[PDB]
């Protein structure tokens, strides 16, 4: 049976982690004792009298938002040393989660890893989720992911990273980090889609009508995207789009992984009464860059290979003729070479709301997860930061402190410069 | 200190509206 | 699983310490006896920070106090919440530095600081996992400056890979307590820079008139200042004691606050500073935070922050927030004075929010500012210690109890190499 | 979303701007405790022009109490509606102007006036779309004077884009209450013109005037005099804080009086004005309050607008109107008298409704004219100051303190500008 | 399917389509909540089940207006994010309304715009609702007719201005205002269909018999005849006009395309009950002078083209027998080189009363849209007041200030000067 063991890293792998499988037990219809009041084998293994245990490590250095998890509402639905914590925490370094005070977890990690592997029968891929500015997220995050590809080769590893926004940033050292992890994350995660926490707060406060959002708030529809992703393998649709056929379709090259993410319906319950749910502007919502979810404009890059998925009652005819539309419409620009840029995959579930939760109930939804040149300015953006902090030589003497050298920043920044080589080159006439 | 929390004849006006702005009581002529 | 040990040093530091243990058993919720009375289940999840569990379910703080002077401690016990500490942290000694920076490291500490890493390593071993040590002690006095910086020095042979925090009080600037003042303060930095991973200055007269011109008090006292003191501390582990969105070490504090090994030197300031006379006026709002967190007044040092910029730093949020709006306030005080910021380091400001927030406050933060500004606070007792120096002045006090002035010489020359490196920076 | 900066200034200025908001908080219900009970919802939908939210339905108004002698802040504070104010906003000197504009000016409100820079800037910042920069002051007085028109002059520069109100008053005519008035009269005028966008000329003589011969009141106190002003200063932006069927901001009002920039000098009426005796014998209707509203009795300018030729006008109507009726006495009055008015300016006059008429009253309207009469003000003060300076009488004081009487001879020459251009145009 | 949107700028846009939808709202018994308990498919969107929102915007650059709208009696009929504000107004200025703050809120406006495009399957025509006297709807208006003139072009265009009076007005700086605007309708707007406030004052004091006339009572009936000008894609009748139909029958040149209004049966509750109305009487009321909604004698002019539109029951016979009455009279005239000038459109459905309205149920109205050359004498006066008051270059600072330039008033003014031009020379016989 189908099956994906989603990995969380990091603090902000918690916080994504606390509301995806608060989204998760809504949507199979999971109590948070743990039973129910079919689908749910790909996202929870039945054990005994009918109790479900998630697939899912929460693996963090820090032992306090770990714990928060033992202590919330959700205390009977997780296995308790599934989830993992350590003594002490990284504190955005990447040298300690990856070489001093990660590698004393490691083993207790892929420990309970190769357990959860045992159990499925057939494992169609991983899930990652980290924060590359998090040191966990980036020392603890790249040593699994360095792991895991030795144990079990060719499986797919799909990966939902948080990378800093340009504007706002809540440490100094987020681009050290950022550069640092992404060098593991070329050679070794097989997809990378980026979130970025700004564009979040454009999409609440533009569309959402929630002047002061939260964590929890940007939390709630970022587990939307991945729901909706993922929604394929749990409900059955009119064409359903595996993982593994994900990463076949979007990858024209081993090193251009990193996509895009926008999700369309984003209104309130108030808001929602107004207007016409009707995948023609529902699909024109999506290419809009009101709903982009990394700060980043996608009219100036080119929109290279695009992945639609479609959730609840949309008849396979008029999505086919909205994707006309949008094709013809000038403003949304696409590379000359790939004239198939689409890929329609439409599930027969419409999504369920949370209790609490700012958007509304819809019947209809769109996922777009596209690979562009666009995402390229971010790395860019990315690299400007690193210039300026490295020629000074500050906050060397920690990473150089805790066992790691010093020549990787050459050899970190030599990866990153060959990143945005490729984005060039490849998005060219 | 409180930081957590504070827990702490002469204007004659001789003028009043009743449909239209006038005196009170106090004398006129 | 992360501890932290409290030390204080001489008469300051038993006498602000107190106050600092004060506000966390207040805030914690344990009374004076020493048990549990709080209201909510979030207190006890985090106590083995700075409690040990005991018999009866009695939390004797993680605290050794020290001192030559024993008036100190008559003065520690009879004071409200002075029972909570064990007597055998009570080491004192008999005679008193008095002042003296030499007394304190060579003479009067040596038959005693043997004494107090004894009961150091006795609380070492007996917790999990060392996070680090806390200190506050005095510069300008000397029974806890020159005994305060040798147990400094001898835990970081000990233990190299924990962490230092300096809660140092310098001379005031306009004002002095002591006349031999500029030659402990400058003995103690020369010490400090090393062997403390990093610092935080804490100065009176900028407590003076932040309890005159902001707190409208008429007549503070010094527990009115030691409260504002006692205040900022609990603020910089408030994220480790307490969950949050976005959770701050006290290791984070440290690895980003600071660029280079000898730039560590902070300054301090509490945000929600409003009188009992004039709080209601005030709407409790985030943007009523920020304002007042970057104001000049609000810094508990005795630098003015528009004399130099922030090469970085940070904010210790408590309570429920919204953290679009303190994300953005913190971008638009980045873009509304990209002068008052150091350029090449893009996004200076670091925030982290607690969920919890202190007693009666519903909304708080805790500036940390690694400022080059505070360099006038180095450079002005610079200049006293070179003027003190040049004449020999007081010197036969010190050089009697085991110095010689070549200390003094490279204890200038690392106090106006450090002035010198944070101008550099600045440009 | 649009507010207006209430700045006061001065002995007159303090004590109408205690009964500007004795009115307006009045009007829009909130109790001299600061707790909102205004029964009519129209009235807390529009609050943020006037009033900041604060917390526990509390509400502090958007103005600062500037002056040079703690006895107007103690006055104003002392009574009733004076408790609403913020406690931060009272700056206060401790010297005292003394009817100098010199010591206003520039010696000794220079080192507080960046005391009253900081805490405007602090309250402009703190809200959204800023309108405009309203302030009461006096023009003969030393404290409101002196330290507001540079006050004025120092805010024009801060924010260039901003329109200005000034409601300041004129010494009279016929009386005096200043012996060294017309000295700092007309050295206000020229620092005024250059940055004032619009003035609103108030006088004292009128009021009793209009309070003695109009309301029958033979014994007026300030109560009286600063009510009817207060009546004013809500009336003049009516149309921000309720629904009305034609609108009109500060910037309507002013493009709609001022043909040129240095023609800005008004004269101000408020027409519903009723004696006790006459309360049950006047029929209000919207004829009724116009033939008050232009009659010459009513002006709040010592100068008489028959004698002058209106330039522009402005009518701000309140309560349930039916437009026509606004429109036709407008016209009626163009044509009944076109001698009284300009001959090169069609549609002299500019009107506005607003729905919701002020408490008790059911109809209310205020004139706003720029006219040639203005010039007649102006004069009085022209030919005083002139005999006055022949002989550099009374000049010791205003040199004393680095004012030469080449500025003297410039402030004449600005105040000859205006009556040269003011009287060329009735011709 | 027809659909038409309309544009709604300015103090006078907002406030006129208050009552337009509250007359819309009643022709297709809809509640105002939003329920209807396809000729809605005209001016409503059916969202959902038993939601329709209308297919307009309102915009204005003051916020005063619009929350009076969000806080009134159609908060849940409107879009929420329809309705747009602005920081502040324009405050009398073509200067601010075109160029400084409306640029950063124009672009806003656009895009809602092609929202409601995209949402429906055919449009027919553009309505803007505006005035020129003021800041916001002549600044913004014309700022938005530049954007849609460019991206929806060679599309119809029909347009309802409040210009001011020869004797009521209430703006100073109004005909600085009307003239810059002028500038920009004559080359991008097709049919300016003009308006004047004391012209529906007279309407209301002589027929309708109030003597207290407000902005209320003249916006009601202003809807009226907005409704009978789009009567024929709602309801069916004899003869369907159309929006299309409308601009290719009644301007004859690019830059001569002016329009007056009328509407004859305008009674009150007790006049209705003795007043006989026949298809002849109305007719000959509505070319009358004391009818129209401009104060303009078309005596002084020559009328140019003309088109009628019928409500209600109006049999298809004696609307000709009225036509033939009408061209044999003398006191009416027509431009020689013009025979056939009248387009006749008959709608089956009468107009609905609004609660609370003045006016009465009447089972037949028309309403006289026509093209004349006396609105050269509206142009020439309040051209007069502009050429005597530009002489002194007053109220000068406040326009160049905000982007515009001292020359701008000069050719705004040979603009006019050669619509002057052309409305004299097109009059002339030959
Ligand atoms: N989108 C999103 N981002 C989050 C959330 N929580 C934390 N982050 C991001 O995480 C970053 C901080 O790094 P973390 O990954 O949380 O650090 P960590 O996991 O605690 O690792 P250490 O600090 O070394 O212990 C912040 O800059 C946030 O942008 C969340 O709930 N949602
Ligand atoms: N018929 C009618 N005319 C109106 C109405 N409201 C405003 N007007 C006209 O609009 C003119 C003022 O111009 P506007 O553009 O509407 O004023 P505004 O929209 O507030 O623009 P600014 O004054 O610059 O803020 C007045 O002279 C009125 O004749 C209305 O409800 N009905
Ligand atoms: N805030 C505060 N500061 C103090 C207190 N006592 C001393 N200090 C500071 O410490 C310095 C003198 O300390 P001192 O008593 O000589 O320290 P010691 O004798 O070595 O223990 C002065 O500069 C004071 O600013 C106190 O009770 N509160
Ligand atoms: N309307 C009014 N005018 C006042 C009031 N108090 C003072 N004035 C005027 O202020 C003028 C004198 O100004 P002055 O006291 O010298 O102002 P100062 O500079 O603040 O001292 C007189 O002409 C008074 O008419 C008041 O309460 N109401
Ligand atoms: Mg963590
Ligand atoms: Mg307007």
């Amino acid at each position: 049976m189908r099956e994906v063991i989603s990995i969380h890293i990091g603090q902000a792998g918690i916080q994504v982690g606390n509301a995806c499988w608060e989204l998760y037990c809504l949507e199979h219809g999971i109590q948070p004792d743990g039973q129910m009041p079919d689908a749910f084998n790909t996202f929870f293994s039945e054990t005994g009298a009918g109790k479900h245990v998630p697939r899912c490590i929460f693996l963090d250095l820090e032992p306090t938002v770990v714990d928060e998890v033992r202590t919330g509402t959700y205390r009977q639905l997780f296995h308790p040393e599934q989830l993992i914590s350590g003594k002490e925490d990284a504190a955005n370094n990447f040298a300690r989660g990856h070489y001093t005070i990660g590698k004393e977890i490691v083993d207790l990690a892929l420990d309970r890893i190769r357990k959860l592997a045992d159990n499925c029968t057939g494992l169609q891929g991983f899930l990652v989720f980290n924060a590359v500015g998090g040191g966990t997220g980036s020392g603890l995050g790249s040593l699994l992911l360095e792991r895991l590809s030795v144990d079990y080769g060719k499986k797919s590893k799909l990966g939902f990273t948080v990378y800093p926004s340009p504007q706002v940033s809540t440490a100094v050292v987020e681009p050290y980090n950022s550069v640092l992890s992404t060098h593991s994350l070329l050679e070794h995660t097989d997809v990378a889609v980026m979130l970025d926490n700004e564009a979040i707060y454009d999409i609440c406060r533009r569309s959402l009508d929630i002047e002061r959002p939260t964590y929890t708030n940007l939390n709630r529809l970022i587990a939307q995207v991945i729901s909706s992703l993922t929604a394929s393998l749990r409900f059955d649709g009119a064409l359903n789009v595996d993982i593994t056929e994900f990463q076949t379709n979007l990858v024209p090259y081993p090193r251009i992984h990193f996509m895009l993410s926008s999700y369309a319906p984003i209104i309130s319950a108030e808001k929602a009464y107004h207007e016409q749910l009707s995948v023609a502007e529902i699909t024109n919502a999506a290419f809009e860059p009101a709903s982009m979810m990394v700060k980043c404009d996608p009219r100036h890059g080119k929109y290279m290979a695009c992945c639609l998925m479609y959730r609840g009652d949309v008849v396979p005819k008029d999505v086919n003729a909205s994707v006309a539309t949008i094709k013809t419409k000038r403003t949304i620009q696409f590379v000359d070479w790939c004239p198939t840029g689409f890929k329609c995959g439409i599930n027969y579930q419409p999504p369920t709301v949370v209790p609490g939760g700012d958007l509304a109930k819809v019947q209809r939804a769109v996922c777009m997860i596209s690979n562009s040149t666009a995402i390229g300015e971010i790395f860019s953006r990315l690299d400007h930061k690193f210039d300026l902090m490295y020629a000074k030589r500050a906050f060397v003497h920690w990473y150089v402190g805790e066992g790691m050298e010093e020549g990787e920043f050459s050899e970190a920044r030599e990866d990153l410069a060959a990143l945005e080589k490729d984005f060039e080159e490849v998005g060219a006439e | 200190e409180a930081a957590a929390a504070l827990s702490a004849d002469d204007k004659k006006y001789a003028v009043n509206i009743e449909a239209a702005m006038g005196q009170m009581t106090v004398k006129d002529g | 699983m992360r501890e932290i040990v409290h030390i204080q040093g001489g008469q300051c530091g038993n006498q602000i310490g107190a106050k600092f243990w004060e506000v966390v058993s207040d805030e914690h919720g344990i009374d004076p006896t020493g048990t549990y009375h709080g209201d909510s289940d979030l207190q006890l999840e985090r106590i083995n920070v700075y409690f040990n569990e005991a018999t009866g379910g009695r939390y004797v703080p993680r605290a050794i106090l020290m001192d030559l002077e024993p008036g100190t401690m008559d003065s520690v016990r009879s004071g409200p919440y002075g029972q909570i500490f064990r007597p055998d942290n009570f080491v004192f000694g008999q005679t008193g530095a008095g002042n003296n920076w030499a007394k304190g490291h060579y003479t009067e500490g040596a038959e005693l600081i043997d004494s107090v890493l004894d009961v150091v390593r006795k609380e070492a071993e007996s917790c999990d996992c060392l996070q680090g040590f806390q200190v506050c002690h005095s510069l300008g006095g000397g029974t806890g400056s020159g005994m305060g910086t040798l147990l400094i020095s001898k835990i970081r042979e000990e233990y190299p890979d924990r962490m230092m925090l300096t809660f140092s009080v310098v001379p005031s600037p306009k004002v002095s307590d002591t006349v031999v003042e500029p030659y402990n303060a400058t003995l103690s930095v020369h010490q400090l820079v090393e062997n403390a991973d990093e610092c935080m200055v804490l100065d009176n007269e900028a407590l003076y008139d932040i309890c005159f011109r902001t707190l409208k008090l008429t007549t503070p006292t010094f527990g009115d200042l030691n409260h504002l003191i006692s205040a900022v501390m609990s603020g910089i582990t408030c994220c480790l004691r307490f969950p949050g969105q976005l959770n701050a070490d006290l290791r984070k504090l440290a690895v980003n606050l600071i660029p280079f090994p000898r730039l560590h030197f902070f300054m301090v300031g509490f945000t929600p500073l409003t009188s009992r006379g004039s709080q209601q006026y005030r709407a409790l709002t985030v943007p009523e935070l920020t304002q007042q967190m970057w104001d000049a007044k609000n810094m508990m040092c005795a630098a003015d922050p528009r004399h130099g910029r922030y090469l970085t730093a940070s904010a210790l949020f408590r309570g429920r927030m919204s953290t679009k709006e303190v994300d953005e306030q913190m971008l638009n005080v980045q873009n509304k004075n990209s002068s008052y910021f150091v350029e090449w380091i893009p996004n200076n400001v670091k925030s982290s929010v607690c969920d919890i927030p202190p007693k009666g406050l519903k909304m708080s933060a805790t500036f940390i500012g690694n400022s080059t500004a505070i360099q006038e606070m180095f450079k002005r007792v610079s200049e006293q210690f070179t003027a003190m120096f040049r004449r020999k002045a007081f010197l036969h006090w010190y050089t009697g109890e085991g110095m010689d002035e070549m200390e003094f010489t490279e204890a200038e020359s690392n106090m106006n190499d450090l002035v010198s490196e944070y101008q550099q920076y600045q440009d």
